[PDB]
């Protein structure tokens, strides 16, 4: 899981 | 204290019901599971708090009372008030420390703790002010209240951004792995302020929205936000920090346009989530010429597959995501089509209403 | 497994519901979270156990299949029928070691574990038999389930009786403190012979009742079929106690009152009781009967109900979520209480049907 | 609570 921010 | 009325038993429920709103199981304090009573120039208040917020509601005296303010548990008050039939009268007054309830022949003597012990709100000024349908808002909440982190370090996650630009009141919430945004004209030019409404406190506005004539009056301070409907006033004290900024957490070029039905995309999701990873729900969408393919694959090495007519042209690509972020969004969406803009396997997906621009939907991918 | 069917969506579906009722969610051997599968002459099979019962289902087969047996995860092989559209043909094949479930577009592949593997509760003999209405057998366990222990350490009070006396059938179900009796007249004459159905077991049958029902009742199993399914469970060895020991001997106190006046005057009284031990104070006399409640919070109730009472003024205390259970359970008009001392049992029942009976011992206060 | 049997 990437992260938006 | 003197405090005495009279109320039929239809007029003190949903008052009872809302006002209880703030309450968790097992208070740390007592008199927060206590509700405030106070019969003052021919209203009752019932008032309810948690510390970071409160629930008021206003009942009109009809019948002969007398003032005074006193608190007795929510929840027996409202166990008692709620098993009564139909029609009861509910006749309430002091008894030295304790509140005595009667109708028809069921009495009840409740232990109370004293009205000047009962926590408020610090007093505020209101600096922003404006009225909007309920329904405005409970559309504004229901499109993005899924997206709000749970309990996030990062406290000011855990709550609802609340902005108003133009004419609009936005809504915006994140967990940092997806972003819900939703602009509603509201019919009023205001000023530009943006305020976090913590999680508990969204949800309590929520629900005191119902089907109603009423509309909602918003006051915005620097440290809260109250929201008044009908007989009923909600406060909350708001959350500090910086929000993210919506705006740079947008696709910013988006060269792959998919679209598909709402409700075929949705069912093809919750299929393929069945055999996905218990812990990691990911599922990989492989896009090509008017063709969307969902395979799901889990530790018991079983697989699941869906393969769906869309509208794409554009570079074949796969691309993977949590299922339980994209259902949300199919079912927080509630349309005929859906639009999904996309750039490449490692960045952001913007998901929206094939046919209104009012909401956009924006989760990160997995890697693939 | 050269195993193959094609099925309507909506005919799995009941079947697959009944069947997953024996699995509990945490199984200690993998096979137990699976169904086993059988097409044998026309007819899919469906099996699913915890060892202590079984569920069997049979569904007829009026497309193209083939002979064969596997066996699949339950929740996910129920999930992926319910999931698809509403009238959906499922096709289903082996693929070696995988179960493979295909419609419209949707294809899932399950894993599998051999048939050959898959639990059978042992053989066993029927030495009574008997037919009667579902509805009737629903009935029966109905009207005395609530009062089954949970988890006793006297094992043969977490279920119910069964028992056969002349042309009736009966159920017992009691925890020790509180206990419900219902008979039920099924046209024929029956040996007299009485055993005890494990509380799971017990659920899993009223789930079953919506055809008439065959009992076969074996020396250690029990056994229903109604309709396209078949119940078997394990019965429980130990001696169940004899209710016409408890049932009040000589009672000289009679009262009746309304069911529903009473429950909601018991119901808005007990939210002033002890959270723990959830007495309740009657005092019964001319004609009155006053409901008392009191909490560690020093916070009182008080119901005061007309009633019909014959008998000594007296004060008896009770458990309220027990007399609740019972008025609860008779979803009558009046109901009729029968009374000794404040240290005696009570008999509760509707003041006009003797088909059920329910016997409560107080508390002291 | 007092026991039936």
């Amino acid at each position: 899981q990437a992260d938006l921010f | 204290s003197h405090m005495k009325f009279t109320v039929e038993r239809e007029h003190l429920l949903k008052p009872l019901q809302q006002v209880s709103g703030p309450l968790g199981g097992r208070p740390t304090l007592p008199i927060l599971g206590n509700l405030l009573l106070q019969v003052a120039d021919g209203t009752l208040s019932l008032t309810g708090t948690d510390l970071e917020m409160e629930m008021v509601a206003r009942v009109a005296l009809v019948q002969p009372h007398e003032p005074g303010a006193t608190t007795v548990p929510a929840r027996k008050f409202f166990d008692i008030c709620r098993g009564l039939p139909e029609g009861a009268e509910i006749a309430v007054q002091l008894e030295g420390e304790r509140m005595l309830v009667r109708s028809g022949r069921s009495r009840f003597s409740l232990s109370t703790l004293p009205a000047a012990d009962f926590p408020n709100l610090d007093d505020w000024q209101s600096e922003v002010e404006f009225t909007l349908p309920q329904a405005t808002m409970k559309r504004l909440i229901e499109a993005t209240q899924f997206s709000m982190a749970h309990q996030d370090v990062r406290y000011y996650l855990n709550g609802m951004l609340f902005e108003t630009e133009g004419e609009e009141l936005r809504t915006v919430a994140t967990d940092g792995h997806r972003l819900a945004v939703c602009s509603m004209p509201i019919g009023q030019s205001l000023p530009s302020h943006s305020v976090i409404v913590p999680r508990k406190g969204v949800i309590e506005l929520m629900r005191m929205l119902d089907g109603g004539d009423n509309p909602l009056r918003v006051q915005i301070g620097s440290n809260n936000i109250r929201a008044h409907v009908g007989d009923f006033i909600f406060t909350s004290k708001l959350v500090d920090g910086r929000f993210p900024d919506y705006r740079r957490v947008l696709p910013k070029n988006p060269d792959k346009h998919l679209e598909a039905g709402c409700d075929l995309l949705k069912q093809a999701f919750a299929r393929a989530a069945i055999l996905s990873n218990e812990k990691f729900r990911g599922v990989r969408l492989y896009v090509s010429e008017n063709q969307l393919k969902i395979t799901a694959n889990n530790p018991e090495q079983e697989e699941a597959e869906e393969i769906l007519d869309v509208t794409y042209s554009g570079a074949e690509m796969e691309i993977g995501f949590n299922v339980s972020y994209v259902l949300d969004v199919l079912n927080a969406l509630k349309c005929e089509n859906v639009r999904m803009m996309l750039t490449d396997s490692v960045s952001s997906v913007q998901i929206e209403d094939a046919a209104s621009q009012s909401a956009a939907y924006v989760v990160m991918p997995m890697r693939l």
